[PDB]
């Protein structure tokens, strides 16, 4: 009897009910989706879903309220990608 | 701060 | 702008929209869902879907349409599951 | 057949 907790998958939108997930691949929490493209949670909004950077929480539901599109410049880089690669960077808050 | 840049700001 | 893809993860209901992904440690598809209660895919829904039993299609959207709660009485069962092991099995047809 | 069976079918 969930009617509201449906998740969007892909295209993300401001507004959408998003499922954050911890990648291991990758060191750090992203969106659930279907795409290849990377949807890295921003690293300022861990603590309004009670996350913790670096027991450790699977995932979370939040809603998406901010996406950047991003490119990797070096190849030591904070997520872990190829040298080149473009992802977005998200901000989500804590969802009812 | 500069391993990643950004190529498109939020629309 | 997919504003109707949205799926539900837990507590499906006929009529949800879900997301039915390969599971390669039980063989078969799955529901994709946060619960850790199975939902595995009837082996009669998969022609529906453009699924074949046993290049492998990663995920399809379908909706569902029946779930039935079973339980495995034999250890050496279709869907790997240990002996005892309660789990539904969902039928789902195709998504527009 | 059997190695499954119905515990509660569909609602
Ligand atoms: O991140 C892996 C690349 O994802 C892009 C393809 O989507 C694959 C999904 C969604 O990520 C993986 O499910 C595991 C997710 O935690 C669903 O597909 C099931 C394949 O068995
Ligand atoms: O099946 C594994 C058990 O699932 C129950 C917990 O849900 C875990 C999820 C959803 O299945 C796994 O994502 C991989 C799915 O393909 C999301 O959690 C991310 C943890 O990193």
């Amino acid at each position: 009897s969930r009617h509201s907790e449906k998740i969007a998958i892909r295209d993300f939108q401001v507004g959408d009910l998003v499922l954050i997930i911890l990648d291991e691949r990758h060191d750090n929490y992203v969106l659930f989706t279907v795409s290849p493209t990377l949807y890295f949670l921003h690293s300022e909004s861990l603590p309004a879903l009670d996350l913790k950077p670096g027991s450790r929480r699977p995932w979370v539901l939040g809603k998406v309220m901010e996406k950047e599109y991003c490119q990797a410049k070096k190849a030591q880089n904070r997520f872990k990608v190829p040298l080149g690669t473009k992802f977005y960077r998200v901000k989500a808050v804590s969802w009812n | 701060d500069s391993d990643i840049v950004t190529l498109e700001p939020p629309k």
